């Protein structure tokens, strides 16, 4: 039977300071015991001040970022170009999320 | 009466003047011709240049249709795009199931039945162009002539738009004279002569020439655009002709 | 007949042209626009004196930081402002914040022509509508049913708009304060109304960034009634 | 686009009033009278038939009486086609009922319901209104024995005695002077043939020109029955009457 | 489905279909509401053109919402039951989701709301039905009337009236109803609503209805004996 | 892949081109399970004058495939003329591609125009299209790979295709407990359609 | 007269009356520009006003990071249209990772403006657009009508009295067109372009507005102090 | 696109006709003489062949039609609208009726699904009456014969006799005469050869005229044998020289 | 008056565009003529060719709608060709349902059915043409069936059709009169062609060349259209005679 899901491994980091925050990944990608890649990225600039990575199947991972990035788009569009905050982009990526419910995105995402 | 106000609506005559008032636009646009040739067949079309601000050679007027259909139109150009983006349809369902496209017969016809179905209900309006085209097939070559009413046949050569009957004239003195063929080489430079010759009848604004065509030898089957020394070279011909 | 969805030969909708001469039929309502806050007044018009006047509810909140006046046919307002209410508050769920007056206004607009032949015609309600965020401070929007939405400073909408817009050119300035605007649109009101004003037939409320949306009571509208009239006697 | 052809069923003239409605009442004013009375201990309903002719099969027709149940008929005014959809459905609405509840429905909860579609016809849906009007003759355990009658306006109300389709006006008039609240079926059934006998617009009344039924609890013990009269049933009533 | 746009606008900015219901409305026999210091009051005109009625069975004019709320109406019957139909039904979806029945001001809000979605909603006509809605809200014992009209406006009244020649009656209660001291009782209240009535109907036997609500769920209809003392009280108290 | 207990017809199918054109070669059996349903079948069927196929899986998801696969070319015919053997495998592979879980119709398409002459397109469960210079097919084919690999020839005659058709299939009905019966052929050409027969008796003692 | 009721009906001389209504309220729209050189395209807009207490209706939209365009007519119809636009360039990014040709921008509004053309019920559009871009084959100009006529210029101009600053562009062609690698410069040919269509009224700083695209230009816009320069 | 015609093309006028029922009963006038009478024994229905050319086959056109074994029908007015409106009422005597009950439907009820039908074309959206007459003779166990007329309205009545459409008045006095409650089937068929005579004008014979009847069952028509309770058909068209016959004997 | 725009009835009961769509059926200036032989039945049409532009091979009103059945159409092309595509495929759909090609008889009365539909629907008008349906059928035999715009149909022994179809049906009347037969009594369909167009010739009273006519031709299992060169030898055969 077919089944829709894998595992593209990997793992990612974030820490806050008092100005600043950093958000840190492995550039590590693989399937089963094979490396498909040494340098893949995971970790995005959405713009805002923002950054992203949505960490395990990197098919999920890849449509969210790729979603959320159109989020922030289209935020810019509907309310006069205003500065997405951070708090805002996390709401609005708990509706991506819950979304599909039923069908999840198996990925552990950190903005 | 008031038999004219509806589209679908049989007149005492037994005509649709909806239809007939779609052809007056057509009559009203520029002037489009066509014509088959030996191995295949070539478009032209009248642009008229309406301000020095038009970037020339980019505002395309004729359009291909799959990769071996050229179509071209005179009338209301946005009727024109909308019954191409049809072909476009028609011709891509065709391949897909039939693996092999489209032929210009079969591919006259879903035109045909398209544009015919828009004469059908009062709810539509019936399509402002005639539209020209055709391309080469397993049969061979293939010129059509499509218009408001669904109405369609084969042409040796094709003509419409506001210089149409010097046109025809000028397309019946090359059949005449060529019963055994015309070339398709030849047919280009033919071609820019009658557009010229046609522009007589909309001389008020200078204008920009634009040849396509097909041909199973010079293009391999498939539709291409005349451009750089073979348009310029057409040009001149057309040039030492009207003076 | 004709088309719902038709141009005239000048270029306009007869749906939505005949529409806002309905708006013209409807009661008075004015806003004024401060640094301090945004105030927003109405005639209620009562056709009957048996008629319970505090019933009329002309004046609308949207959010707490965003209220809303009316004029012209008002039970065509209420869709507008149900939908209003759930773009406020659906933003807030999505965002985890409150939606500028502008977007919310834009949201309000997009139903306008939303018609043909969606609903049958369009509104015959227009809208001022009032609020407060922190990128664009205090604002006063008026949204038609054409779909269009202005700006305003100071705005009046309804059967003596003309009148009273022409009077808000010359007293409108910058620097007024909350208190003045008050006065200034029951000046006005009073002015363009048929009826004698007073705190049962007319009503005030304001918006401010510290309070949000609040509709003013009728004790505290008859001191500011009270208060107008003095200063006009003063000199 | 089809704009142009639109009658628009459904909309009010500048006075307030129904077009086709009005226009449908019009019609049903030409048809055959149809007459209903109450009495204490039954229903009568009298029915004049439309301009006979002498080779119309008249034992096996039925064109103005109707039977919706065991318990609940009606009389027809208006064209008879129409009458026939808005009788099947009302035949299945009260099956509906008794499949639910098993028990027969009230006279009025089906009275309301097909009154109720023809209410939807003159307010949505640009089709034009049904041409009929009904007398509702039946009973039930609540009201007892009851006379309702709807219009294509979809307004029903209730009756003592009433008259519909052609010289209600006349025949109202003259229900309205005989008619007394202690009256039996027995009076009942002479006052309604007495009715149509003048305000008839033939020459006079036969029994090949009429439709009767009557509704009793004239069965053994607590129980209602229906009487649609036969061709010789109604010579046998009406020369008992004293009318031929 | 049918689509047409049948309420629409008109150069002077008027949607004729509207204000053509409520002509259709005018036609309607006459009903008044007025609310007295603990009770409210609904009386009805009938036309006496119709004799050999079955009261028992005829569809009253006043009818209940839920236990504690009335309706009346003056326009096209027919209209009326379908209005009457939606309340009832949302009256008892408010009790199912919300724990609570309605407040006069929420039926009253939803029933003008049906009528206004009517006036711009195509291949539909406007209501020819204007509303009188009373009644006590939930565990509160303040009287509350409210009126409705085709176009879908609403709004709370202390005394009011509707159909035909209620301009009339509307005159008569202007003059005769106190905002300071509204009818102290219901025998009062009665009487004033009966009064209204009889400067309009023609005979005070079987063409007055009257139906009073009081607090705590508490509707009763008047017979015609019961309303026939009110009619003779008055005419013997106005020969002087 | 088969349904429980429904006709099965798994076979020993195969079509070789040649030099005048295109033969198609089939089996005669029918089974299910072990006991044979029918044992005269044709499995040689006519979706155009001279575009035909053999069948091989699901007995009626091959015949309603076939059937409606007919009635497309037939209306093809009516608007654009006669179409290739590729068009009247593109039209198969539509069915059996887009419908690849609720099929088992190992099909195998061949033709013969007058410019692309004799064609051969097979067709497995999959739903891929291959066009092949011969091709074979069913549940006996198996048995076959090796003998037809070593004696198939281009441009062969028609004498000696129909040797090679003959030989080929009754090995696989000797070793194919599914296939058996007569040696149903149908031969494409210029010059027309013909049907051969071969009978036990003599295909057997090759 | 008795031909334009509807956009299905044509008249008797093959005329669509809508659509000559529709392209009626484009005239009565204030003014913009529209102008371009090889490096950078620009857009030049009169903002109009209710009255001194209003605000200055926006004329001019963003459509991706690389395109947009200005309005004039029917405002809420150009938000319909540019949203469309909006939605064509993201379907272009996300699906093919690809800016969407400005020549394919224009060939998908001419094709939804038609069908609201040839439809019962529906009506034509009553705006029109000039949209600029910078694509892979360098800056762009369009000028959309809702007839579904949509073509490319080096300039142009739509609105009241657009042929003024029309007639200008026409004699400046020569100039305008070589401003290569300077922004400031195109933009002031664009300003004195638009001064050619102006009657008792004069550019002050809340009526201005103006927008740029180009090579290491994203398309912005500017208002307000920010065009105070070039007065 | 679309169907955007949801309203009805037939309405009240304000002195109460409907104008398009009116006219449609106009264009019944208009169409050919038909008729139908009833025998103690059975059932005739019997019309004119009007021919359109005489190079036409008048026999692959058939006015009289066959709607189950024991129920035919006959017309008078438009044949196009008459001929659909055959295949709907075969069609819904199968799906309404023989597909619930495991028989044929009787004749009333069979009449009342045509009558349905008909009716709809009055009021339903974008559509105009059906332009036809029709008489519906038929057999069944508890009724016995029967014959009714249905009119574009969609009204049913049934008759002892009567006819419709181009001399229907004369004809219907004609049959007013001759008619009893005693007539045997072949005095029925003598009768309304001798009625529809009248109306006819030119060519009066086999090949001109066709008549069907409603009669007893016919073993010899049923097909096949062997079940005891199917003993045929009772509709039974004449045949052009078993009309001639009768014709010499007049 | 809104009842001559749409297919409703007017006072008279008249269907005003039924009608007018019969007088769009001339719109052509074409005349078409049928005939049945023993084995065949034969179909001929006039084709005129007015512009020397045109192809003169794409010039056609006769269709093959099936391998069987032929349809010749007076009327419009745009509206003929639209009633050959529907028909092509109702042939298609009926043999792939009922598992036997569709009698000629069948299709003429499923395209009247749905021409019906157009004289009671008002959305759609109706098609103005007249369609001619030939075959060879295997139980009725040579067949003709025609179809107009009223949704009227009917089998023919012969049958014509266009402006001057009145002359061409008397002098057909005339001849089976005298042959005291329903058809034309001769064995190879090339005699039964030879004879449709010499009285077609005799009733017009126009001559013909090999580019003037059109010709189709039923025969057991095929229908098919003759070229140019097929009719110039069958006019050779006529003057030869
Ligand atoms: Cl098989
Ligand atoms: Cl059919
Ligand atoms: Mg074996
Ligand atoms: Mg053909
Ligand atoms: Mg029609």
């Amino acid at each position: 039977q077919f089944n829709p899901y894998g595992d593209n491994g990997g793992t990612i980091l974030g820490i806050a300071g008092e100005d600043f925050a950093v958000l840190a990944g492995d550039t590590r990608n693989i399937t089963d015991y094979s490396i498909n890649s040494r340098y893949e990225p995971k970790v995005f600039d959405c713009g805002d001040n923002i950054v992203m990575s949505a960490n395990g199947f990197a098919a999920d991972g890849d449509a969210l970022v790729k979603r959320f990035k159109n989020s922030v788009k289209w935020y810019h569009f509907d309310h006069n170009d205003k500065k997405l905050s951070i708090n805002s982009a996390a709401r609005n990526i708990q509706h991506l999320l819950y979304g599909k419910r039923f069908f999840p995105y198996y990925v552990h995402t950190i903005i | 009466t008031g038999y004219d106000l509806s589209n679908s609506v049989f007149s005492p005559d037994g005509r649709n003047f909806q239809v007939e008032y779609a052809v007056k636009a057509v009559e009203n646009g520029t002037t489009s011709i066509g014509i088959k040739c030996n191995d295949g067949v070539v478009f032209a079309v009248e642009k008229l240049i309406t301000s020095k601000l038009l970037v020339p050679q980019k505002n395309v007027k004729i359009q291909v249709v799959d990769r071996h259909i050229g179509c071209v139109y005179s009338g209301l150009i946005p009727d024109g795009r909308h019954l191409v983006n049809r072909g476009r349809e028609e011709a891509a369902s065709f391949k897909k199931l039939y693996k092999t496209p489209i032929p210009i017969p079969a591919f006259a016809d879903r035109l045909g039945q398209y544009v015919q179905a828009h004469t059908l209900y009062n709810s539509v309006r019936p399509f402002g162009v005639s539209t020209i085209f055709g391309g080469v097939d397993k049969n061979g070559a293939h010129l059509y002539m499509l218009e408001p009413s669904g109405s369609y046949w084969g042409y040796k050569g094709a003509a419409t738009g506001k210089g149409r009957q010097s046109a025809k004239a000028e397309l019946e003195k090359l059949v005449d004279h060529h019963p055994e063929g015309l070339s398709a080489r030849e047919a280009v430079k033919q071609a820019a002569k009658i557009i010229y010759l046609a522009h007589e009848d909309n001389k008020e604004k200078d204008f920009e020439l634009e040849i396509s065509w097909c041909s199973l030898s010079e293009t391999n089957g498939l539709h291409k655009f005349v451009k750089g020394d073979l348009l310029q070279e057409a040009i001149d011909f057309a040039q030492k002709e009207i003076n | 007949d004709r088309g719902v969805s038709t141009f005239s030969p000048e270029g306009r909708l007869f749906q939505v042209e005949y529409s806002l001469e309905a708006i013209k039929l409807g009661s008075t309502a004015i806003g004024i626009a401060t640094k301090e806050g945004v105030v927003l007044g109405v005639e209620k018009r009562a056709t009957s004196p048996l008629l319970e006047s505090d019933s009329i509810e002309k004046i609308v909140e949207i959010d707490r930081h965003i209220g809303c006046a009316m004029s012209g046919l008002t039970a065509d307002a209420r869709s507008m402002i149900e939908h209003a209410r759930t773009a406020a508050v659906t933003h807030n769920l999505y965002y985890d914040e409150d939606i500028n007056v502008e977007s919310l206004t834009q949201s309000v607009c997009d139903l306008a022509l939303r018609f043909g032949e969606l609903m049958s015609r369009p509104f015959g309600v227009a809208l001022l509508i009032a609020g407060h965020d922190a990128d664009d401070g205090y604002q006063l929007f008026h949204a038609e049913p054409s779909g269009t939405f202005y700006r305003y400073n100071a705005k009046a909408i309804g059967s003596g708009s003309e009148g009273a817009q022409a009077e808000l050119l010359n007293e409108w300035h910058s620097s007024l304060t909350l208190k003045e605007a008050e006065l200034l649109v029951l000046k006005i009101l009073k002015q363009v109304m048929e009826e004698k004003l007073d705190e049962n037939n007319a009503q005030l409320s304001c918006i401010t960034k510290q309070d949000g949306f609040k509709i003013y009571d009728n004790e505290k509208t008859a001191e500011l009634i009270k208060e107008l009239k003095e200063k006009e006697a003063a000199e | 686009g089809s704009r142009r052809y639109d009658s628009r069923t459904t909309i009010f003239s500048p006075e307030g009033r129904l077009y086709q409605v009005e226009y449908a009442l019009e019609s049903i004013s030409h048809a055959g009278t149809a007459i209903g009375i109450m009495a204490s201990d039954g229903i009568v309903l009298a029915a004049e038939r439309k301009v006979t002719s002498t080779l119309l099969e008249q034992d096996t027709s039925t064109e103005k009486l109707y039977k919706l149940n065991d318990k609940i008929a009606v009389a027809v005014a208006g064209l008879t086609a129409d009458a026939e959809i808005l009788i099947n459905t009302a035949r299945i609405h009260a099956q509906n009922y008794l499949k639910t509840y098993n028990e027969d429905i009230p006279v009025e909860i089906l009275v309301r319901r097909l009154s109720d579609i023809k209410q939807g016809y003159t307010q949505h849906g640009g089709l034009r209104p049904f041409g009929v009007s009904f007398i509702y003759a039946g009973y039930d355990d609540r009201y007892g024995y009851q006379l309702y009658t709807s219009n294509p306006s979809g307004n029903y109300t209730g009756w003592k005695a009433i008259s519909v389709g052609a010289n209600t006006s006349a025949a109202q008039t003259l229900l309205q002077m005989d008619y007394k609240d202690d009256m039996k079926v027995d009076d009942a059934i002479e006052l309604a043939l007495k009715t149509l006998s003048k305000t008839t617009d033939s020459s006079a009344l036969t029994y090949d020109r009429l439709e009767f039924a009557t509704i009793r609890k004239g069965a053994n013990d607590g129980e209602v029955y229906q009487k649609i009269f036969k061709p010789q049933e109604i010579k046998d009533i009406l020369v008992k009457t004293g009318i031929t | 489905g049918y689509d047409r746009a049948l309420s629409i606008f008109s150069p002077d900015g008027h949607i004729f279909q509207v204000e053509y219901a409520l002509e259709a409305v005018k036609r309607g026999t006459c009903a008044v509401g007025v609310k007295g210091k603990n009770c409210v009051v609904l009386g009805c005109e009938r036309r006496s053109t119709l004799k050999l009625q079955d009261t028992r069975i005829t569809p009253s004019k006043v009818s209940k919402i839920d236990s504690h709320v009335v309706l009346s109406f003056s326009g096209l019957n027919a209209d009326s039951r379908i209005l009457i139909e939606k309340a009832r039904v949302e009256a008892q979806s408010h009790r199912l989701t919300l724990e609570d029945p309605v407040t006069v001001e929420y039926l009253t809000r939803y029933v003008a709301g049906v009528q206004q979605r009517y006036t711009q909603s195509g291949g539909v006509r406007p209501f020819g039905v204007s509303t009188l809605i009373a009644g006590f809200d939930p565990r509160d014992d303040e009287p509350k009337l409210y009126q409705t009209e085709p176009s879908g406006i609403y709004s709370s009244w202390s005394a009011q009236t509707i159909g035909r020649n209620s301009k009339t009656v509307r005159e008569f209660l202007e003059k005769n109803y106190d905002r300071k001291e509204p009818p102290a009782t219901v025998e009062e209240c009665v009487k004033l609503t009966v009064r209204s009535l009889l400067e309009v109907v023609q005979t005070g036997a079987k063409n007055i209805e009257i139906t009073v609500v009081k607090p705590d769920s508490d509707i009763v209809a008047l017979s015609s004996e019961e309303i026939n003392q009110y009619v003779t009280q008055i005419e013997q108290e106005k020969q002087e | 892949r088969l349904k429980k207990g429904e006709v099965s017809l798994g076979a020993s199918i195969m079509a070789v081109t040649f030099k005048d054109g295109v033969i198609l070669g089939a089996d005669s059996r029918t089974t299910t399970g072990a006991y044979i349903a029918n044992r005269v079948t044709d499995k040689l069927t006519r979706v155009h004058d001279k575009i035909w196929c053999c069948r091989s899986g699901s007995a009626a998801d091959t015949q309603a495939i076939a059937d409606i696969v007919q009635y497309h070319l037939e209306l093809y015919t009516s608007q654009y003329g006669t179409p290739s053997t590729e068009t009247a495998a593109s039209v198969f592979k539509e069915l059996c591609y887009e419908n690849k879980d609720n099929l088992t119709a190992g099909i195998i398409v061949a033709g013969y125009d007058d410019k692309n002459k004799g064609e051969v397109y097979t067709i497995p469960l999959g739903g891929s299209v291959h066009k092949l210079p011969y091709a074979i097919a069913g549940s006996g084919s198996t048995f076959i790979y090796g003998y037809c690999d070593k004696n198939f020839r281009e441009n062969m005659s028609k004498e000696e295709t129909v040797d090679f058709i003959k030989h080929s299939l009754s090995q696989a009905i000797k070793w194919d407990g599914s296939s058996g019966g007569v040696i149903r052929m149908v031969v494409l050409t210029a010059a027309g359609v013909e049907r051969l027969i071969f009978y036990p008796d003599e295909y057997e003692q090759l | 007269n008795n031909y334009d009721g509807d956009t299905v009906t044509f008249s008797p001389t093959g005329r669509l009356f809508q659509v000559e209504y529709a392209l009626e309220a484009i005239k009565q729209g204030s003014v913009t520009v529209g102008l371009r050189s090889n490096t950078h395209a620009v857009l030049v807009a009169l903002k109009r006003n209710a009255d001194e207490l209003s605000s200055y209706q926006k004329k001019i939209i963003k459509c991706d990071e690389h395109m947009g365009l200005s309005l004039a007519g029917l405002a809420p119809d150009a938000r319909v249209l540019s949203n469309y636009l909006r939605q064509q360039c993201n379907y272009s990014s996300l699906v093919f990772n690809r800016k969407l040709a400005v020549e394919r921008a224009g060939h998908l509004l001419c094709d939804k403006a038609q069908k609201n053309t040839q439809s019962y019920g529906g009506r034509p559009y009553g705006v029109g657009l000039l949209i600029i871009g910078y694509d892979k084959s360098g800056a762009h100009l369009l000028e959309f009508q809702p007839s579904g006529n949509v073509t490319e210029l080096y300039g142009t101009a739509i609105g009241a009295r657009s042929q003024g600053a029309k007639t200008y562009l026409e004699r400046t062609l020569d100039t305008f067109i070589k401003i290569d690698g300077n922004p400031d410069e195109l933009i002031k040919a664009g300003v004195e372009a638009i001064s050619q269509s102006l009657r008792d009224e004069s550019l002050t700083v809340d009526n201005l507005s103006i927008a740029i695209v180009g090579k290491d230009t994203p398309f912005t816009i500017y208002d307000g102090e920010a065009v105070a320069k070039y007065i | 696109m679309t169907d955007r015609y949801s309203f009805s093309l037939t309405t009240f006028s304000p002195s109460g006709k409907l104008g398009q029922i009116d006219y449609a009963l106009t264009a019944v006038k208009q169409g050919v003489t038909s008729l139908g009478i009833k025998a103690t024994n059975g059932v005739v229905i019997a019309t004119e062949k009007k021919s359109s050319s005489p190079l036409a086959m008048s026999e692959t056109l058939s006015k009289v039609s066959l709607l189950t074994p024991d129920i035919g029908a006959v017309y008078s007015g438009m044949g196009p609208d008459y001929r659909v409106l055959v295949d709907k009422s075969r069609k819904v005597a199968h799906t309404s009726y023989k597909r619930i009950y495991g028989e044929y439907p009787p004749t009333k009820l069979l009449v009342s699904e045509v009558a349905k039908i008909m009716q709809e074309a009055t009021q339903s959206g974008g559509v105009r009456p059906f332009g036809v007459s029709l008489l519906i003779a038929g057999h069944d166990e508890f009724n016995g014969f029967s014959l009714y007329q249905v009119d574009p309205s969609g009204s049913y009545f049934p008759w002892k006799a009567t006819a419709i459409g181009k001399g229907s008045v004369a004809a219907k006095t004609f049959l007013e005469k001759r008619w009893n409650d005693e007539l045997e089937l072949e005095d029925a068929i003598h009768i309304a050869l001798l009625t529809l005579k009248e109306s006819v004008e030119g060519e009066f014979n086999g090949d001109t005229i066709e008549l069907a009847i409603i009669g007893d069952e016919n073993p010899d028509l049923l097909g096949y044998t062997g079940i005891p309770t199917d003993k045929g058909p009772r509709f039974r068209k004449l045949t052009s020289q078993e009309i001639n016959d009768r014709l010499e004997a007049l | 008056g809104y009842d001559r725009h749409i297919t409703i009835f007017s006072p008279e009961g008249r269907l005003y565009q039924v009608e007018y769509a019969f007088k769009a059926t001339n719109q052509t200036n074409i005349n078409s003529l049928a005939v049945r032989g023993k084995d065949c039945t034969v179909v001929i049409s006039q084709k005129k060719v007015p512009d020397k532009l045109l192809d003169p091979t794409t010039v056609s009103y006769i269709f093959c709608i099936s391998r069987t059945i032929g349809m010749v159409v007076n009327g419009p092309i745009p509206d003929a060709r639209n009633a050959a595509l529907r028909a092509k495929a109702e042939a298609a759909e009926f043999r792939y349902k009922y598992g036997y090609d569709m009698p000629c008889d069948v299709l003429a009365k499923r395209m009247a059915n749905l021409s019906q539909i157009y004289t009671q629907r008002a959305y759609m008008r109706p098609l103005g043409v007249i369609l001619t349906f030939v075959s060879v059928d295997e139980e009725l035999g040579p067949s003709i069936y025609k179809t107009d715009p009223a949704g009227y149909y009917v089998g023919y022994k012969a049958t014509a059709t266009g402006p001057k179809q009145q002359e061409i049906t008397t002098n057909l009347e005339n001849h089976f009169k005298k042959s005291k037969i329903d058809h034309i009594n001769e064995e190879s369909w090339e005699k039964v062609v030879e004879f449709a167009i010499t009285h077609m010739i005799d009733a017009l009273g126009t001559e013909f060349s090999k580019n003037d006519l059109e010709v189709g031709v039923a025969t057991k299992d095929k229908f098919f259209t003759l070229s140019a060169e097929n009719i110039e030898e069958r006019l050779v055969a006529i003057a030869e005679q």
